[PDB]
Protein backbone atom coordinates (compact mmCIF):
# COMPACT_ATOMS: atom_id res chain seq x y z
CA UNK A 1 0.00 0.00 0.00
CA UNK A 2 2.45 2.63 -1.24
CA UNK A 3 2.69 4.80 -4.35
CA UNK A 4 5.82 5.25 -6.48
CA UNK A 5 6.58 8.33 -8.60
CA UNK A 6 9.29 8.75 -11.24
CA UNK A 7 10.06 11.55 -13.69
CA UNK A 8 11.46 11.50 -17.23
CA UNK A 9 9.96 14.78 -18.22
CA UNK A 10 6.76 12.72 -17.81
CA UNK A 11 5.46 12.05 -14.31
CA UNK A 12 4.35 8.45 -13.71
CA UNK A 13 2.48 7.48 -10.53
CA UNK A 14 1.24 4.03 -9.57
CA UNK A 15 -0.62 2.23 -6.77
CA UNK A 16 -0.10 -1.47 -7.43
CA UNK A 17 -2.62 -3.90 -5.93
CA UNK A 18 -1.81 -7.57 -6.67
CA UNK A 19 -5.18 -8.96 -5.50
CA UNK A 20 -7.36 -7.09 -8.02
CA UNK A 21 -8.84 -8.39 -11.27
CA UNK A 22 -8.62 -5.26 -13.47
CA UNK A 23 -6.23 -2.44 -14.34
CA UNK A 24 -6.80 1.24 -15.12
CA UNK A 25 -4.44 3.51 -17.07
CA UNK A 26 -4.94 7.15 -17.94
CA UNK A 27 -3.73 10.74 -18.06
CA UNK A 28 -4.80 13.54 -15.70
CA UNK A 29 -4.39 17.23 -16.52
CA UNK A 30 -4.14 20.10 -14.05
CA UNK A 31 -6.69 22.37 -15.71
CA UNK A 32 -10.42 22.40 -14.97
CA UNK A 33 -13.45 24.66 -15.14
CA UNK A 34 -11.44 27.18 -13.09
CA UNK A 35 -9.02 27.54 -16.06
CA UNK A 36 -11.48 28.93 -18.63
CA UNK A 37 -13.42 32.16 -19.19
CA UNK A 38 -17.13 33.07 -19.48
CA UNK A 39 -17.01 32.88 -23.29
CA UNK A 40 -15.68 29.32 -23.70
CA UNK A 41 -17.27 27.84 -20.57
CA UNK A 42 -18.09 24.17 -21.11
CA UNK A 43 -15.30 23.45 -23.60
CA UNK A 44 -13.97 20.81 -21.19
CA UNK A 45 -17.37 19.12 -20.82
CA UNK A 46 -17.45 18.90 -24.63
CA UNK A 47 -13.93 17.40 -24.68
CA UNK A 48 -15.06 14.63 -22.32
CA UNK A 49 -17.97 13.66 -24.56
CA UNK A 50 -15.88 13.60 -27.74
CA UNK A 51 -13.70 11.03 -25.94
CA UNK A 52 -16.74 8.91 -25.02
CA UNK A 53 -18.53 9.09 -28.37
CA UNK A 54 -19.49 6.02 -30.38
CA UNK A 55 -16.80 5.42 -32.99
CA UNK A 56 -14.08 5.78 -30.34
CA UNK A 57 -15.87 3.52 -27.85
CA UNK A 58 -16.59 1.01 -30.62
CA UNK A 59 -12.89 0.82 -31.52
CA UNK A 60 -12.09 0.21 -27.85
CA UNK A 61 -14.86 -2.37 -27.36
CA UNK A 62 -13.55 -4.54 -30.22
CA UNK A 63 -10.28 -4.78 -28.24
CA UNK A 64 -11.89 -5.25 -24.81
CA UNK A 65 -11.39 -1.73 -23.44
CA UNK A 66 -13.72 0.48 -21.39
CA UNK A 67 -13.52 4.28 -21.21
CA UNK A 68 -14.20 6.94 -18.58
CA UNK A 69 -13.71 10.66 -18.00
CA UNK A 70 -14.42 13.36 -15.42
CA UNK A 71 -14.45 17.17 -15.30
CA UNK A 72 -13.83 19.10 -12.09
CA UNK A 73 -12.76 22.65 -11.20
CA UNK A 74 -9.03 21.89 -10.85
CA UNK A 75 -8.49 18.84 -13.08
CA UNK A 76 -9.67 16.58 -15.90
CA UNK A 77 -9.25 12.86 -16.56
CA UNK A 78 -9.24 10.47 -19.54
CA UNK A 79 -9.02 6.84 -18.41
CA UNK A 80 -8.88 3.40 -20.06
CA UNK A 81 -9.64 0.09 -18.31
CA UNK A 82 -8.79 -3.49 -19.26
CA UNK A 83 -7.95 -6.92 -17.93
CA UNK A 84 -4.54 -7.15 -16.21
CA UNK A 85 -2.71 -8.83 -19.10
CA UNK A 86 -3.91 -6.23 -21.62
CA UNK A 87 -2.32 -2.98 -20.41
CA UNK A 88 0.02 -2.37 -23.35
CA UNK A 89 -3.00 -2.27 -25.66
CA UNK A 90 -4.55 0.31 -23.31
CA UNK A 91 -1.53 2.60 -23.68
CA UNK A 92 -1.52 2.31 -27.48
CA UNK A 93 -5.18 3.34 -27.75
CA UNK A 94 -4.49 6.26 -25.41
CA UNK A 95 -1.54 7.21 -27.63
CA UNK A 96 -3.14 6.92 -31.05
CA UNK A 97 -6.68 8.18 -30.64
CA UNK A 98 -6.07 10.96 -28.06
CA UNK A 99 -2.61 12.55 -27.85
CA UNK A 100 -1.41 12.22 -31.48
CA UNK A 101 -4.41 11.93 -33.85
CA UNK A 102 -7.69 13.66 -33.09
CA UNK A 103 -8.81 14.88 -36.55
CA UNK A 104 -10.88 11.70 -36.65
CA UNK A 105 -12.73 12.82 -33.38
CA UNK A 106 -13.24 16.55 -34.29
CA UNK A 107 -15.02 15.84 -37.58
CA UNK A 108 -18.03 17.89 -38.66
CA UNK A 109 -20.58 15.12 -38.07
CA UNK A 110 -19.29 13.87 -34.71
CA UNK A 111 -19.05 17.42 -33.36
CA UNK A 112 -22.67 18.35 -34.09
CA UNK A 113 -24.02 15.06 -32.73
CA UNK A 114 -22.00 15.53 -29.54
CA UNK A 115 -23.11 19.14 -29.07
CA UNK A 116 -26.77 18.15 -29.43
CA UNK A 117 -26.52 15.54 -26.67
CA UNK A 118 -24.58 17.80 -24.31
CA UNK A 119 -27.10 20.63 -24.66
CA UNK A 120 -29.89 18.19 -23.77
CA UNK A 121 -27.91 17.00 -20.74
CA UNK A 122 -27.49 20.53 -19.40
CA UNK A 123 -31.08 21.61 -20.08
CA UNK A 124 -32.33 18.53 -18.22
CA UNK A 125 -30.05 19.29 -15.26
CA UNK A 126 -31.36 22.83 -14.85
CA UNK A 127 -35.04 21.76 -14.78
CA UNK A 128 -35.02 18.64 -12.57
CA UNK A 129 -31.89 18.35 -10.34
CA UNK A 130 -32.61 20.89 -7.60
CA UNK A 131 -30.12 20.07 -4.80
CA UNK A 132 -27.15 20.11 -7.20
CA UNK A 133 -28.05 23.29 -9.12
CA UNK A 134 -28.41 25.22 -5.85
CA UNK A 135 -24.90 24.21 -4.78
CA UNK A 136 -23.57 25.38 -8.17
CA UNK A 137 -25.36 28.70 -7.64
CA UNK A 138 -23.73 28.97 -4.22
CA UNK A 139 -20.29 28.77 -5.84
CA UNK A 140 -21.27 31.51 -8.28
CA UNK A 141 -22.39 34.06 -5.66
CA UNK A 142 -19.59 33.30 -3.18
CA UNK A 143 -16.78 33.67 -5.75
CA UNK A 144 -18.42 36.09 -8.20
CA UNK A 145 -16.14 37.68 -10.81
CA UNK A 146 -13.35 35.15 -10.15
CA UNK A 147 -12.47 31.80 -11.89
CA UNK A 148 -13.89 29.56 -9.14
CA UNK A 149 -17.42 30.81 -10.00
CA UNK A 150 -17.88 29.13 -13.38
CA UNK A 151 -20.05 25.96 -13.53
CA UNK A 152 -18.37 22.71 -14.52
CA UNK A 153 -21.02 21.55 -17.00
CA UNK A 154 -21.10 24.94 -18.69
CA UNK A 155 -24.01 27.27 -19.28
CA UNK A 156 -26.68 26.74 -21.93
CA UNK A 157 -25.96 30.16 -23.50
CA UNK A 158 -22.15 29.91 -23.69
CA UNK A 159 -22.38 26.29 -24.86
CA UNK A 160 -24.31 27.26 -28.00
CA UNK A 161 -21.62 29.49 -29.57
CA UNK A 162 -18.77 26.93 -29.45
CA UNK A 163 -17.02 25.71 -32.61
CA UNK A 164 -14.18 23.24 -33.26
CA UNK A 165 -11.68 26.12 -33.16
CA UNK A 166 -12.51 26.66 -29.49
CA UNK A 167 -11.66 23.02 -28.79
CA UNK A 168 -8.36 23.13 -30.70
CA UNK A 169 -7.29 26.37 -29.02
CA UNK A 170 -8.01 24.97 -25.55
CA UNK A 171 -6.08 21.79 -26.34
CA UNK A 172 -2.96 23.67 -27.46
CA UNK A 173 -2.94 25.72 -24.23
CA UNK A 174 -3.63 23.10 -21.53
CA UNK A 175 -2.97 19.52 -22.79
CA UNK A 176 0.76 19.70 -22.18
CA UNK A 177 3.45 17.49 -20.68
CA UNK A 178 4.27 20.09 -18.02
CA UNK A 179 0.59 19.95 -16.96
CA UNK A 180 0.06 16.17 -17.01
CA UNK A 181 0.35 13.03 -14.90
CA UNK A 182 0.23 9.42 -16.14
CA UNK A 183 -1.44 7.09 -13.64
CA UNK A 184 -1.89 3.38 -13.12
CA UNK A 185 -4.02 1.52 -10.59
CA UNK A 186 -5.05 -2.03 -9.87
CA UNK A 187 -3.00 -5.05 -10.95
CA UNK A 188 -0.19 -3.18 -12.68
CA UNK A 189 3.49 -2.96 -11.73
CA UNK A 190 5.43 0.29 -11.81
CA UNK A 191 8.38 -1.08 -13.79
CA UNK A 192 6.20 -2.53 -16.56
CA UNK A 193 4.40 0.79 -17.05
CA UNK A 194 7.72 2.66 -17.07
CA UNK A 195 9.18 0.17 -19.55
CA UNK A 196 6.15 0.36 -21.86
CA UNK A 197 6.37 4.15 -21.96
CA UNK A 198 10.08 4.38 -22.82
CA UNK A 199 9.63 1.72 -25.50
CA UNK A 200 7.37 4.32 -27.10
CA UNK A 201 8.19 8.01 -26.50
CA UNK A 202 4.76 9.32 -25.42
CA UNK A 203 4.73 13.11 -25.13
CA UNK A 204 1.68 15.31 -25.71
CA UNK A 205 3.04 18.88 -25.93
CA UNK A 206 5.79 20.83 -24.21
CA UNK A 207 4.30 23.20 -21.62
CA UNK A 208 3.87 26.91 -20.78
CA UNK A 209 0.19 27.01 -19.90
CA UNK A 210 -1.24 30.49 -19.21
CA UNK A 211 -1.15 32.11 -15.77
CA UNK A 212 -4.50 33.27 -14.37
CA UNK A 213 -4.77 37.00 -13.80
CA UNK A 214 -7.23 36.97 -10.90
CA UNK A 215 -7.06 35.08 -7.62
CA UNK A 216 -10.14 33.61 -5.98
CA UNK A 217 -11.86 35.76 -3.36
CA UNK A 218 -14.86 35.11 -1.12
CA UNK A 219 -17.75 37.60 -0.94
CA UNK A 220 -20.78 37.44 1.35
CA UNK A 221 -23.96 37.62 -0.71
CA UNK A 222 -27.15 35.75 -1.62
CA UNK A 223 -29.09 34.62 -4.68
CA UNK A 224 -32.76 33.61 -4.56
CA UNK A 225 -34.46 31.59 -7.34
CA UNK A 226 -38.12 31.56 -6.36
CA UNK A 227 -40.50 28.95 -7.82
CA UNK A 228 -43.83 28.55 -6.03
CA UNK A 229 -44.94 25.57 -8.14
CA UNK A 230 -42.33 23.15 -6.77
CA UNK A 231 -43.24 21.11 -3.66
CA UNK A 232 -40.19 21.86 -1.46
CA UNK A 233 -37.52 24.39 -0.53
CA UNK A 234 -33.84 23.64 -1.20
CA UNK A 235 -31.23 25.79 0.59
CA UNK A 236 -27.43 25.78 1.00
CA UNK A 237 -25.34 28.06 3.24
CA UNK A 238 -21.58 28.36 3.82
CA UNK A 239 -18.60 30.41 4.99
CA UNK A 240 -15.05 30.63 3.62
CA UNK A 241 -13.06 27.49 4.40
CA UNK A 242 -9.63 25.88 3.90
CA UNK A 243 -7.77 25.17 0.63
CA UNK A 244 -5.75 22.08 -0.20
CA UNK A 245 -2.29 22.15 1.39
CA UNK A 246 -3.43 24.05 4.50
CA UNK A 247 -2.49 23.30 8.13
CA UNK A 248 -6.18 23.32 9.14
CA UNK A 249 -7.29 20.82 6.49
CA UNK A 250 -8.30 17.93 8.76
CA UNK A 251 -9.62 20.14 11.58
CA UNK A 252 -12.27 21.59 9.27
CA UNK A 253 -13.26 18.09 8.16
CA UNK A 254 -13.63 16.95 11.78
CA UNK A 255 -15.84 19.96 12.54
CA UNK A 256 -18.21 19.13 9.68
CA UNK A 257 -18.42 15.53 10.92
CA UNK A 258 -19.63 16.75 14.33
CA UNK A 259 -22.97 17.85 12.84
CA UNK A 260 -23.02 15.21 10.10
CA UNK A 261 -25.88 14.17 7.83
CA UNK A 262 -29.51 13.22 8.36
CA UNK A 263 -32.40 11.39 6.71
CA UNK A 264 -35.77 11.68 8.43
CA UNK A 265 -37.22 8.52 6.89
CA UNK A 266 -34.41 6.15 7.96
CA UNK A 267 -34.91 4.87 11.55
CA UNK A 268 -31.23 4.53 12.51
CA UNK A 269 -30.33 8.00 11.22
CA UNK A 270 -32.75 9.48 13.78
CA UNK A 271 -30.72 7.99 16.67
CA UNK A 272 -27.36 9.64 15.95
CA UNK A 273 -25.50 11.46 18.71
CA UNK A 274 -26.09 14.95 17.33
CA UNK A 275 -27.61 17.61 19.57
CA UNK A 276 -29.22 19.46 16.65
CA UNK A 277 -31.60 16.51 16.22
CA UNK A 278 -33.20 17.15 19.62
CA UNK A 279 -34.51 20.44 18.16
CA UNK A 280 -35.79 19.48 14.67
CA UNK A 281 -37.64 16.22 15.32
CA UNK A 282 -40.35 17.64 17.60
CA UNK A 283 -41.93 19.64 14.74
CA UNK A 284 -40.00 17.97 11.86
CA UNK A 285 -38.61 21.02 10.09
CA UNK A 286 -36.64 19.11 7.42
CA UNK A 287 -36.40 15.88 5.46
CA UNK A 288 -32.58 15.75 5.13
CA UNK A 289 -29.38 17.73 5.53
CA UNK A 290 -25.65 17.26 5.00
CA UNK A 291 -22.60 19.22 6.18
CA UNK A 292 -19.66 19.70 3.78
CA UNK A 293 -16.07 20.96 3.84
CA UNK A 294 -14.90 21.56 0.27
CA UNK A 295 -11.31 22.47 -0.58
CA UNK A 296 -9.60 23.73 -3.74
CA UNK A 297 -6.17 25.05 -4.71
CA UNK A 298 -7.00 28.66 -3.77
CA UNK A 299 -9.91 28.61 -1.28
CA UNK A 300 -12.74 26.55 0.19
CA UNK A 301 -16.25 26.40 1.61
CA UNK A 302 -17.71 25.08 4.87
CA UNK A 303 -21.44 24.67 5.44
CA UNK A 304 -24.63 22.67 4.90
CA UNK A 305 -27.47 21.93 2.48
CA UNK A 306 -31.07 20.97 3.25
CA UNK A 307 -34.44 20.14 1.69
CA UNK A 308 -37.79 20.48 3.46
CA UNK A 309 -41.56 20.38 2.97
CA UNK A 310 -42.36 22.47 6.09
CA UNK A 311 -42.43 25.85 4.39
CA UNK A 312 -43.82 27.80 7.38
CA UNK A 313 -40.93 27.03 9.77
CA UNK A 314 -37.82 27.69 7.66
CA UNK A 315 -36.64 30.45 10.09
CA UNK A 316 -36.61 27.96 12.95
CA UNK A 317 -34.46 25.54 10.95
CA UNK A 318 -31.79 28.10 10.03
CA UNK A 319 -31.82 29.60 13.53
CA UNK A 320 -31.33 26.35 15.45
CA UNK A 321 -28.57 25.16 13.11
CA UNK A 322 -26.52 28.35 13.34
CA UNK A 323 -26.75 28.39 17.15
CA UNK A 324 -25.16 24.93 17.28
CA UNK A 325 -22.26 26.25 15.19
CA UNK A 326 -21.63 28.93 17.85
CA UNK A 327 -20.85 26.19 20.38
CA UNK A 328 -17.67 25.28 18.49
CA UNK A 329 -16.14 28.52 19.79
CA UNK A 330 -17.58 28.31 23.31
CA UNK A 331 -18.70 24.95 24.65
CA UNK A 332 -17.84 21.96 22.43
CA UNK A 333 -17.26 18.87 24.57
CA UNK A 334 -14.66 16.11 24.47
CA UNK A 335 -17.19 13.39 23.63
CA UNK A 336 -18.32 15.22 20.50
CA UNK A 337 -14.68 15.35 19.36
CA UNK A 338 -13.85 11.68 20.01
CA UNK A 339 -16.96 10.62 18.08
CA UNK A 340 -16.08 12.71 15.02
CA UNK A 341 -12.49 11.40 15.05
CA UNK A 342 -13.43 7.76 14.49
CA UNK A 343 -16.28 8.47 12.06
CA UNK A 344 -14.03 10.68 9.93
CA UNK A 345 -11.54 7.81 9.71
CA UNK A 346 -14.31 5.47 8.53
CA UNK A 347 -15.46 8.04 5.96
CA UNK A 348 -12.16 8.65 4.17
CA UNK A 349 -11.15 5.03 4.76
CA UNK A 350 -14.02 4.04 2.46
CA UNK A 351 -13.24 6.71 -0.14
CA UNK A 352 -9.58 5.70 -0.51
CA UNK A 353 -10.11 1.91 -0.22
CA UNK A 354 -13.03 1.18 -2.52
CA UNK A 355 -12.69 -1.56 -5.13
CA UNK A 356 -12.95 0.59 -8.27
CA UNK A 357 -9.57 1.41 -9.89
CA UNK A 358 -11.18 4.30 -11.80
CA UNK A 359 -11.77 6.22 -8.57
CA UNK A 360 -8.21 5.48 -7.47
CA UNK A 361 -6.78 7.03 -10.65
CA UNK A 362 -8.73 10.28 -10.30
CA UNK A 363 -7.74 10.67 -6.64
CA UNK A 364 -4.07 9.85 -7.25
CA UNK A 365 -3.61 12.12 -10.25
CA UNK A 366 -5.24 15.11 -8.58
CA UNK A 367 -3.13 14.87 -5.41
CA UNK A 368 0.22 14.41 -7.19
CA UNK A 369 -0.47 17.41 -9.44
CA UNK A 370 -0.58 19.73 -6.40
CA UNK A 371 1.74 18.23 -3.76
CA UNK A 372 4.12 16.26 -5.97
CA UNK A 373 3.44 13.30 -3.65
CA UNK A 374 0.61 11.37 -2.01
CA UNK A 375 0.02 11.24 1.73
CA UNK A 376 -0.70 7.68 2.80
CA UNK A 377 -3.74 6.73 4.85
CA UNK A 378 -1.64 5.64 7.83
CA UNK A 379 -0.22 9.17 8.02
CA UNK A 380 -3.58 10.95 7.75
CA UNK A 381 -4.95 8.94 10.67
CA UNK A 382 -2.14 10.09 12.98
CA UNK A 383 -2.89 13.74 12.21
CA UNK A 384 -6.57 13.19 13.06
CA UNK A 385 -5.89 11.51 16.41
CA UNK A 386 -3.69 14.46 17.50
CA UNK A 387 -6.48 17.09 17.34
CA UNK A 388 -7.72 18.54 20.65
CA UNK A 389 -10.64 20.68 21.78
CA UNK A 390 -8.36 23.75 21.82
CA UNK A 391 -7.54 23.34 18.12
CA UNK A 392 -11.25 23.26 17.25
CA UNK A 393 -12.10 26.35 19.32
CA UNK A 394 -9.17 28.25 17.81
CA UNK A 395 -10.24 27.31 14.27
CA UNK A 396 -13.90 28.22 14.85
CA UNK A 397 -13.06 31.55 16.50
CA UNK A 398 -11.28 32.54 13.28
CA UNK A 399 -13.48 31.02 10.54
CA UNK A 400 -17.04 31.07 11.96
CA UNK A 401 -17.56 33.61 14.76
CA UNK A 402 -19.10 36.81 13.34
CA UNK A 403 -18.08 36.13 9.74
CA UNK A 404 -19.85 36.80 6.45
CA UNK A 405 -21.89 34.09 4.74
CA UNK A 406 -23.13 33.02 1.32
CA UNK A 407 -26.67 31.71 0.76
CA UNK A 408 -28.54 30.16 -2.16
CA UNK A 409 -32.07 28.82 -2.37
CA UNK A 410 -34.81 27.70 -4.72
CA UNK A 411 -38.44 26.67 -4.50
CA UNK A 412 -40.89 27.78 -1.80
CA UNK A 413 -38.57 30.15 0.08
CA UNK A 414 -41.00 32.91 1.11
CA UNK A 415 -40.25 32.00 4.73
CA UNK A 416 -36.50 32.52 4.30
CA UNK A 417 -35.77 35.82 5.99
CA UNK A 418 -33.46 38.62 4.89
CA UNK A 419 -29.66 38.51 4.90
CA UNK A 420 -28.97 40.52 8.04
CA UNK A 421 -31.23 38.50 10.35
CA UNK A 422 -29.32 35.37 9.31
CA UNK A 423 -25.93 37.11 9.53
CA UNK A 424 -26.73 38.21 13.10
CA UNK A 425 -27.10 34.56 14.17
CA UNK A 426 -23.35 33.96 13.59
CA UNK A 427 -22.61 35.41 17.04
CA UNK A 428 -24.42 34.91 20.39
CA UNK A 429 -24.39 38.22 22.56
CA UNK A 430 -24.60 36.01 25.47
CA UNK A 431 -20.65 35.73 25.44
CA UNK B 1 -58.96 28.92 20.36
CA UNK B 2 -61.09 28.88 17.22
CA UNK B 3 -60.16 30.48 13.89
CA UNK B 4 -61.71 33.83 13.09
CA UNK B 5 -62.63 35.55 9.84
CA UNK B 6 -59.68 35.63 7.54
CA UNK B 7 -57.85 38.55 6.04
CA UNK B 8 -56.07 39.86 2.95
CA UNK B 9 -52.77 39.16 4.63
CA UNK B 10 -51.06 36.01 5.91
CA UNK B 11 -47.68 35.22 7.45
CA UNK B 12 -44.24 33.96 6.35
CA UNK B 13 -44.75 31.07 3.93
CA UNK B 14 -48.43 31.78 3.18
CA UNK B 15 -48.50 35.56 2.73
CA UNK B 16 -51.35 35.27 0.24
CA UNK B 17 -50.11 36.70 -3.04
CA UNK B 18 -49.90 35.22 -6.52
CA UNK B 19 -47.54 32.40 -7.41
CA UNK B 20 -44.18 33.60 -8.72
CA UNK B 21 -42.01 31.91 -11.34
CA UNK B 22 -39.03 33.18 -13.30
CA UNK B 23 -37.75 36.00 -11.04
CA UNK B 24 -34.18 36.05 -9.70
CA UNK B 25 -32.81 38.29 -6.93
CA UNK B 26 -29.17 39.25 -6.21
CA UNK B 27 -27.61 41.15 -3.30
CA UNK B 28 -24.28 41.99 -1.63
CA UNK B 29 -23.39 42.22 2.05
CA UNK B 30 -23.21 45.67 3.70
CA UNK B 31 -19.90 44.82 5.40
CA UNK B 32 -18.44 44.39 1.88
CA UNK B 33 -19.54 47.81 0.57
CA UNK B 34 -18.66 51.38 1.66
CA UNK B 35 -21.51 53.39 3.47
CA UNK B 36 -22.03 57.12 3.03
CA UNK B 37 -21.11 56.66 -0.62
CA UNK B 38 -23.07 59.18 -2.72
CA UNK B 39 -25.25 61.41 -0.54
CA UNK B 40 -24.28 64.27 -2.73
CA UNK B 41 -25.55 63.15 -6.04
CA UNK B 42 -28.51 62.68 -3.64
CA UNK B 43 -29.44 66.01 -2.01
CA UNK B 44 -28.63 67.93 -5.21
CA UNK B 45 -29.82 65.38 -7.80
CA UNK B 46 -32.81 63.58 -6.27
CA UNK B 47 -34.11 66.09 -3.71
CA UNK B 48 -34.10 68.81 -6.37
CA UNK B 49 -35.76 66.37 -8.79
CA UNK B 50 -38.39 65.42 -6.20
CA UNK B 51 -38.93 69.08 -5.28
CA UNK B 52 -39.32 70.22 -8.90
CA UNK B 53 -42.14 67.71 -9.43
CA UNK B 54 -44.29 68.25 -6.32
CA UNK B 55 -44.10 72.00 -5.71
CA UNK B 56 -46.83 73.49 -7.93
CA UNK B 57 -49.43 71.41 -6.06
CA UNK B 58 -48.40 72.95 -2.72
CA UNK B 59 -47.60 76.58 -3.62
CA UNK B 60 -50.55 77.67 -5.78
CA UNK B 61 -52.93 76.85 -2.89
CA UNK B 62 -50.59 78.56 -0.42
CA UNK B 63 -50.55 81.69 -2.58
CA UNK B 64 -54.33 81.99 -2.71
CA UNK B 65 -54.90 81.69 1.04
CA UNK B 66 -52.06 84.03 2.00
CA UNK B 67 -53.25 86.75 -0.38
CA UNK B 68 -56.68 86.42 1.23
CA UNK B 69 -55.36 86.89 4.76
CA UNK B 70 -53.48 89.95 3.52
CA UNK B 71 -56.29 91.94 1.95
CA UNK B 72 -58.38 91.32 5.06
CA UNK B 73 -55.71 92.41 7.52
CA UNK B 74 -54.98 95.50 5.41
CA UNK B 75 -58.67 96.46 5.29
CA UNK B 76 -59.22 95.96 9.03
CA UNK B 77 -56.39 98.32 9.95
CA UNK B 78 -57.95 100.94 7.67
CA UNK B 79 -61.36 100.59 9.33
CA UNK B 80 -59.98 101.39 12.79
CA UNK B 81 -57.82 104.32 11.71
CA UNK B 82 -59.23 107.85 11.76
CA UNK B 83 -59.37 108.03 7.96
CA UNK B 84 -61.67 104.97 7.96
CA UNK B 85 -64.15 105.79 10.72
CA UNK B 86 -66.88 106.71 8.24
CA UNK B 87 -66.62 103.33 6.53
CA UNK B 88 -66.61 101.52 9.89
CA UNK B 89 -69.97 103.01 10.90
CA UNK B 90 -71.30 101.98 7.47
CA UNK B 91 -70.18 98.33 7.49
CA UNK B 92 -70.61 97.61 11.22
CA UNK B 93 -74.34 98.42 11.01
Amino acid sequence: AEVTQLSNGIVVATEHNPSAHTASVGVVFGSGAANENPYNNGVSNLWKNIFLSKENSAVAAKEGLALSSNISRDFQSYIVSSLPGSTDKSLDFLNQSFIQQKANLLSSSNFEATKKSVLKQVQDFEENDHPNRVLEHLHSTAFQNTPLSLPTRGTLESLENLVVADLESFANNHFLNSNAVVVGTGNIKHEDLVNSIESKNLSLQTGTKPVLKKKAAFLGSEVRLRDDTLPKAWISLAVEGEPVNSPNYFVAKLAAQIFGSYNAFEPASRLQGIKLLDNIQEYQLCDNFNHFSLSYKDSGLWGFSTATRNVTMIDDLIHFTLKQWNRLTISVTDTEVERAKSLLKLQLGQLYESGNPVNDANLLGAEVLIKGSKLSLGEAFKKIDAITVKDVKAWAGKRLWDQDIAIAGTGQIEGLLDYMRIRSDMSMMRW
Amino acid sequence: GPPSGKTYMGWWGHMGGPKQKGITSYAVSPYAQKPLQGIFHNAVFNSFRRFKSQFLYVLIPAGIYWYWWKNGNEYNEFLYSKAGREELERVNV
